[PDB]
């Protein structure tokens, strides 16, 4: 047991939000489960503690002068199916370095055990961005040993995720950190499936689900909570159900093989009209 | 033991037997250290030209380096204005490191404060940093003016320093009207001769800028010095004698002579006399502006010929015969000031001085190291003496400089076996003294072990060193010493006549061996 | 004299500090009372810095590179990140050594990868792998390398682990990585503690397998004694002299051998506590070897330490422990007589690292002087309990005194002469008080030992009493 | 003339992809304009080039050494309508800090003139995330003067959208720089327009406009370009000029007045149920 995963995709292409509902389905299926926020805003476990966490490892070990003096209790907070949350902290935008913050967080929790337990998934979610070294700290030596990048049949979004796996190959090579796959997260892009199928195929990896656009999330989200906890009879649920399913039984981790901005405008052109 | 009527330090204790055995068995017992074979070995190799090849071809490891991060300078820059307290915004452990460097050198105070920036500081960005350092700077120290410098880590993480001392302001941290010049300086990027130039132009900038309306070219009669980073008392100290002789209305911008002097009399100034924030406010007013060192004052150059609008002369480094001419002729036409009978006497005494050790001199081969500027002169002087700067080091230089010197030497018969090397370290020139051996090396206390290593090939090999530079950290007030103009240029000749006189001396000092060329008179 | 008067003093200089700081401050300030065992009278220490008030800190880099790292003999350091650091650091400690700089040894040297901007934005994790192999191409004779992070590294996040986990197993040489960020901490202090975890997991556990090694039931290890101008020779002579073996110094003239041999000792003998204690618990909860502090600054607490170190052994070693005593008894005797009366009564204020200011008080005392006040720069209140049973009372403590208060404090206390490091000496100069370099003895030989107290004496004496103090004051001035 | 405007928002909020249409609108009005990608990944330009721009100024100043070698000429291309456009370089993804670059790239920028010129508008179109002082380099002392906000009527994105009012503050207040409004790029929440506006009051500004989500604007990406150029026609395309015509007639700029996560949790019940 203990799956250590991370999560990566286009910036605001949804991996908080999936990742907040994937787990839901986890814990529903009896998973412990703990999701490690990486973005500075600590929106990463909003869904799960049904509010939005102000302990967050950084802001809390200021309080407390060095993180040294911080403490686990202060920082680990578990939510909705005792899904255990914590989160890196982060400066308010245009100031400061996050990235560090995120480096000295996973640092942190690595050295108070926090994943030293019976935990059976670990999610990394990161910024969509992922600009430093910092940010792939869930991708170093021992921590994620399989990665998910989520995205869309957006230029964009399949641009980001390409991007991303270059990225990923220099850590793939120097550890044993695997991508997983991709999950679609649906933005109703006309061969939307095609598209990300035939992305996944170039990259070398597979297309683990595609995430269906349904306003219920947005619905569930206002209310704090995620779909499962909101509406477990909602077809929605079942989407995410399926993708924890596909979680938990793939077994096919590759090192990502990206292709040339030139091949990527090819691909779009070939399956992303009509 | 120790024999209480005559004392032994470290040198002469550790050279008891009973200490000598304990470090043999030290050694032998848990050192396991390489056989003295190897070791002979290893280092004969580190001599041939086939590790310095491979020594040059290094594009990552930097090995005894010759420069120092933009800080420093900034700090010194600071410390040339009256009243001024420099402040690095950043980590606390460089302002210990910038005092501490200067202290060694200058053998005198160093005050510089940090804002002290941590773990969180760095996350969050220290904004709080600023102000809360600011307030409590000058409520402590009491400074009339805060010259803000900055850490690498200042620079990585973006911390607006205009923002945060805005904002300091606005949020009633300190007066709005109390001077905070400040400038970014990666350490990073360039040196720190950069730092000072960044330095110096946010000051020019601070008291400039926005009052350019009222200002007016020669109007103040004035011709505006800029020394940038200098660490020799008297270097300031003979470019306002010089200017004082001529009767030139000159101002020194950034003159931290007197700061690092003050004189022991059971007092601590911690500030002391530098150039006053009016004289600042004044310069646009001045005839015109000449930048001692402007190999280094590059980003001031800029500022002052388009804000200021004065058309700064092309003079090189007021060092040696000619460029002191050139240098005095230039401000004689400036201000209209006809060279002083006094100063022509000291230029003719100077040349006297030249042909009286000419014959000493002349085929003498160098190796030498320091700053662009300050390099650059000191070849020109060299080949002026008839001597030969066959390795010409300059870390901090950059493909112009390199040019410039080029076509110096090129100028030259002197010059002809020269060679200017850029981002290159002390220990590429090793290489370069122990393969092509010259006579003696021109540079910082950081050569002291060149000469060691050279010496431990043998005493043939041996290339002395000649301390001039920066720093000098093994010598007791060479930073009094002057190397700008005619008195510069003496002091570099008599340095550099006698160190040849001496070694010569030690050669020749063998009884019955070599005494017979030991002579009385030379 | 007297705490009233004193109390008095540290709140008129805390006046001119804006309430925030002001109330920061008071804490860092107190008027010394033996038996008190905490923080209890008003003493906190290891906290950030107030900004602005000029403190006399360092940074973790400082810790790992300046004290720790960098004194290891046979070992190449690499100050990884801008220039700068490698360079004002370079050769500023006196960590003595034996060896060839340049084939063998390198503490001298100032290796840096002198970050410019383009590995800051792309980052220098390639940088750092070619600059290794270059290292072993021009330096093969090292036994290994030690990346010290500068406060670049630690934001931009360079897998500097990685980078030396990979290049390690592939040439085969024990490269270890230094997360000791100078914005990391509050001081050199944590650059101590990071240091040590940097050995335990990179360095020490390298030969727990090996049992060649032949042990004796006299080896010892000097722990916490950097040779600071030849301070851990003069203590391991006289150690060795009765009886004992010392298998390793750490970060004197050390090498990577004996580092590793070290967890094969029969006793841990710290003296810097602040800056090896990490280690040594984690050697003892770990190999089982017991550790014990130590003073050697004077005769008194040398000969203290002697009986109390040999007492952990048996008989042989204690009979030569006094033979030790009874040999050097004569020498330190003669010199207290010559020198005591020219210091006798005079008093003194310090201000040190984490250690010297409450371990030298012995020393001052048995040449006759008064410890009027001492502080630390960055120990911990481990520290200043200990420091507590040895300052007289109503003496004066502070912990990261910012420079006014140093200043002003010197003005009323008024002392003989002063002892504390670089950033201080010629202010105090200035002001016509005899001052002595606590950090650097002044470039002066070893002060630890008999030997090294000789040395310690005469300094003080030569600078004390020295006539350039008298001709201060101009003849045409009153 | 001459407005210096920078472009912020949710990841993946649609900024870039807004900001090159948007530009399209103001070029066909005769509006010489210039666009500064400040996003480790060169994607604020590829509608204006018909190409992803290779000649990034970090890139570029790697390949000549230091950045002082670098000359405008070698990265300031144009594309459609003659809109000069720029991109700060960036390392991939996990590596180096991208933050340093956008530093040194708008520095280089102000320093070899480049805004110096004839120019009507300079977007500043700045990464999503914006995790230090670096990717706010836009909104110092003398750059952008106004700042339009991205977002939909989705939770995170309108959270997003808040979280950087905050660090606009820190500027607005040093400076003159003032946030004109937002932009709601539609993503079809339920009651988006209200939800938005309602944010808009609640930060003392406006919205701008409402983007409504047209597949068309994929179609247009697919192939290189702006709606306007590839259907001016199109629905979308008056949108997009209208969009122009707002922020060319927007007089009202404002310091954020940021509010509560508490005050946003209540926003979003009011306006976004039913
Ligand atoms: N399948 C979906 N259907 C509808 N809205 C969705 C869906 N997935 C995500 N969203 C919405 O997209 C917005 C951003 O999600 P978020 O997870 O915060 O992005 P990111 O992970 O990249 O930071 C939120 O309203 C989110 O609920
Ligand atoms: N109004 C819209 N309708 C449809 N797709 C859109 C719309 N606006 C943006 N998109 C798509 O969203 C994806 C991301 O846009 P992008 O500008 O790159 O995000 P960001 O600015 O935040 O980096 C791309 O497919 C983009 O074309
Ligand atoms: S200021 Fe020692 S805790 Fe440390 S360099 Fe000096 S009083 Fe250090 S005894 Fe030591 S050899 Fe030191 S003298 Fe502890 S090692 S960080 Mo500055
Ligand atoms: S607190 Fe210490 S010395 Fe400072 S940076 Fe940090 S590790 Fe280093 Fe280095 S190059 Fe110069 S001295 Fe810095 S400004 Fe950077
Ligand atoms: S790009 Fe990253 S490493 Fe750089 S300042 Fe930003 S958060 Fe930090
Ligand atoms: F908050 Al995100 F991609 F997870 F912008
Ligand atoms: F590329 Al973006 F927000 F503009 F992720
Ligand atoms: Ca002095
Ligand atoms: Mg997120
Ligand atoms: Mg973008």
């Amino acid at each position: 047991a203990m799956r250590q995963c991370a999560i990566y995709g286009k910036g605001g292409i949804g991996k908080s939000t999936t990742t907040q509902n994937l787990v839901a389905a986890l814990a529903e299926m009896g998973k412990k489960v703990m999701i490690v926020g990486c973005d500075p805003k600590a929106d990463s476990t909003r869904l799960i503690l049904h509010s939005k966490a102000q302990n967050t490892i950084m802001e809390m070990a200021a309080e407390a002068g060095t993180v040294e003096d911080l403490e686990l209790e202060d920082v680990l907070k578990a939510g909705y199916g005792g899904v255990k949350c914590v989160e890196s902290g982060g400066p308010e935008p245009g100031v400061g370095c996050a990235g560090r913050g995120v480096i000295t967080a996973i640092n942190f929790l690595e050295e108070e055990g926090a994943y030293e337990d019976d935990l059976d998934f670990v999610f990394y979610d990161v910024l969509g961005d992922v600009v430093c070294g910092g940010f792939a700290m869930p991708i170093r030596e021992n921590k994620a040993q399989e990665i998910y990048i989520v995205c869309s049949g957006e230029m964009m979004a399949m641009y980001a995720a390409n991007n991303i796996s270059k990225g990923i190959v220099k850590y793939a090579n120097s550890g044993s950190v695997r991508l997983g796959g991709l999950i679609c997260n649906s933005r109703n892009t006309d061969r939307e499936d095609e598209l990300i199928i035939a992305l996944a195929n170039k990259l070398g990896t597979q297309m683990i689900h595609f995430v269906p656009r349904d306003n219920v999330v947005q619905r569930a989200e206002i209310r704090r909570m995620t779909v499962i906890e909101y509406d477990p009879k909602a077809k929605q649920a079942d989407e995410y159900r399926a993708l924890a399913r596909k979680v938990v039984d793939n077994k096919l981790l590759v090192i990502p093989n990206p292709i040339t901005m030139d091949e990527l405008e090819e691909l779009l052109m070939e399956f992303g009209i009509m | 033991s120790q024999q209480v009527d005559k004392i032994k330090a470290s040198y002469p204790l550790f050279l008891d037997q009973d200490y000598k055995d304990m470090l043999a068995k030290k050694r032998d017992g848990f050192e396991e250290k390489y056989p003295q074979d190897k070791i002979d070995e290893v280092f004969q190799w580190t001599t041939t030209k086939e590790y310095q090849e491979l020594n040059f071809q290094r594009e990552a490891l930097t090995v005894n380096p010759a420069k120092a991060c933009q800080p420093l300078g900034a700090v010194l820059c600071a410390l040339g204005f009256e009243k001024t307290m420099p402040y690095v915004h950043g980590s606390q452990g460089c302002v210990a490191y910038f005092r501490s460097y200067f202290n060694r050198h200058f053998r005198e105070p160093v005050s510089c404060v940090s804002d002290s920036m941590t773990e969180d500081a760095a996350v969050f960005g220290g904004q709080q940093n600023m102000k809360d350092g600011l307030q409590n700077c000058k409520a402590t120290y009491k400074p009339d003016m805060i010259a803000v410098s900055t850490t690498c880590m200042a620079e990585v993480i973006g911390d607006d320093l205009n923002a945060f001392i805005n904002n300091s302001k606005k949020e009633g941290f300190i007066p709005d009207e109390f001077p905070v010049p400040f400038a970014h300086t990666p350490s990073f990027v360039g040196s720190h001769v950069t730092g000072w130039d960044n330095m110096f132009e946010g000051i020019a900038r601070y008291f400039t800028l926005k009052s350019m309306d009222d200002k007016v070219v020669g109007s103040n009669k004035k011709i505006n010095i800029v020394p940038g980073f200098e660490t020799y008392l008297g270097n300031f100290r003979v470019i306002k004698r010089m200017l004082s002789e001529m009767g030139v209305g000159y101002s020194l911008l950034s003159d931290p002579e007197e700061v690092l002097d003050t004189p022991a009399d059971g007092q601590f100034r911690m500030y002391a006399g530098g150039t006053t924030q009016e004289e600042m406010k004044d310069a646009p007013n001045a005839l015109n502006t000449v930048l001692l060192q402007p190999w280094h004052l590059e980003k001031t150059k800029k500022f002052v010929e388009g804000t200021w609008k004065h058309e700064v002369p092309k003079l090189n480094i007021p060092m040696g015969l000619d460029w002191t001419d050139e240098f005095l002729m230039k401000v004689s036409e400036i201000s209209g000031q006809p060279i002083p009978a006094s100063l022509t006497k000291e230029r003719g005494r100077l040349v006297d001085m030249m042909t009286d050790s000419h014959t000493w001199l002349h085929g003498k081969r160098f190796a030498l190291w320091g700053d662009p500027d300050f390099v650059m002169g000191l070849v020109k002087f060299l080949l002026e003496l008839g001597c030969e700067p066959v390795h010409i080091l300059c870390h901090n230089g950059n493909k112009r400089w390199k040019k410039a010197v080029d076509a110096i030497l090129a100028a030259s018969p002197y010059g002809k076996n020269a060679t200017v090397y850029i981002g290159k370290d002390l220990w590429h020139l090793r290489s370069l003294v122990f393969t092509d051996k010259p006579d003696f090396m021109i540079g910082n206390s950081y050569g002291k072990f060149i000469q060691r290593d050279t010496l431990h090939k043998g005493k043939e090999f041996e290339v002395p060193l000649i301390r001039i530079g920066f720093p000098i950290f093994d010598r007791h007030h060479l930073h009094r010493s002057t190397t700008l103009g005619y008195e510069g240029a003496m002091q570099i000749l008599t340095t550099l006549v006698n160190s040849i006189l001496e070694r010569l001396d030690e050669e020749t000092r063998g009884m019955q061996a070599t005494d017979y060329n030991h002579d009385l008179v030379r | 004299m007297s705490r009233e008067e004193v109390e008095s003093l540290i709140q008129e200089v805390l006046e001119v500090y804006p309430e925030k700081a002001r109330k920061d401050r008071n804490k860092h300030l107190a008027v010394n009372d033996p038996a008190v065992t905490q923080s209890k009278k008003c003493i906190i220490s290891n906290k950030k810095s107030q900004p602005g008030l000029m403190t006399i800190r360092g940074c973790a880099y400082a810790g790992s590179k300046g004290v720790v790292w960098g004194p290891i003999k046979d070992m190449i350091h690499i100050s990884h990140g801008p220039v700068g650091c490698g360079q004002y650091s370079r050769a500023g400690r006196r960590n003595y050594y034996i060896g060839t700089t340049g084939v063998n040894a390198f503490v001298t040297m100032n290796f840096t990868s002198d970050f410019q901007e383009k590995d800051i934005v792309f980052g220098g994790d390639k940088k750092l792998a070619k600059l290794i192999d270059e290292v072993e191409t021009l330096f093969p004779l090292n036994k290994g390398i030690s990346v010290q992070s500068e406060c670049p590294i630690g934001l931009i996040g360079d897998d500097i682990e990685s980078v030396s986990k990979v290049k390690g197993a592939e040439l085969s040489k024990t490269i270890v990585p230094v997360r000791c960020e100078g914005f990391r901490g509050v001081s050199q202090s944590l650059g101590h503690h990071i240091a040590n975890d940097a050995v335990r997991d990179w360095v020490l556990g390298k030969r727990d397998e090996d049992t060649t090694f032949a042990s004796t039931p006299y080896d010892v290890a000097i722990i916490g004694d950097y040779n600071i101008g030849g301070d851990a020779w003069s203590s391991r002579i006289l150690l060795e002299e009765m009886g004992l073996r010392c298998v390793a110094q750490w970060s004197g003239d050390g090498s990577i051998s004996e580092i590793e041999l070290t967890p094969k000792v029969k006793l841990n003998l710290v003296h810097c506590y602040r800056s090896m204690n990490y280690i040594s618990r984690h050697m003892e909860e770990k190999y089982g070897i017991p550790w014990m502090e130590y003073n050697f600054f004077g005769p008194t607490k040398t000969i203290e330490s002697l009986r109390a170190i040999a007492a952990k052994f048996d008989e042989s070693i204690q009979k030569k422990c006094e033979e030790v005593i009874a040999k050097y008894k004569p020498e330190w005797e003669a010199v207290v007589a010559k020198y005591r009366p020219r210091l006798e009564g005079k008093r003194v204020m310090l201000y040190i690292g984490g250690l010297r200011p409450r371990h030298v008080i012995g020393a001052y005392e048995d040449l006759g002087m008064e410890v009027v006040g001492t502080g630390y720069e960055f120990a911990h209140n481990d520290d200043y309990d200990r420091t507590m049973k040895e300052m007289g009372d109503s003496t004066l403590l502070y912990d990261d005194v910012t420079g006014y208060e140093f200043e002003e404090f010197v003005k009323r206390i008024k002392p003989d002469l002063i002892g504390s490091g670089i950033k201080e000496k010629f202010i105090f100069q200035k002001m016509g008080i005899p001052f002595r370099e606590m950090h650097s003895w002044d470039y002066s030989g070893p002060y630890h030992g008999f030997d090294g107290f000789a040395i310690f004496a005469r300094d003080m004496d030569m600078t004390l009493n020295n006539p350039c103090w008298k001709k201060l004051q101009a003849p045409w001035e009153a």
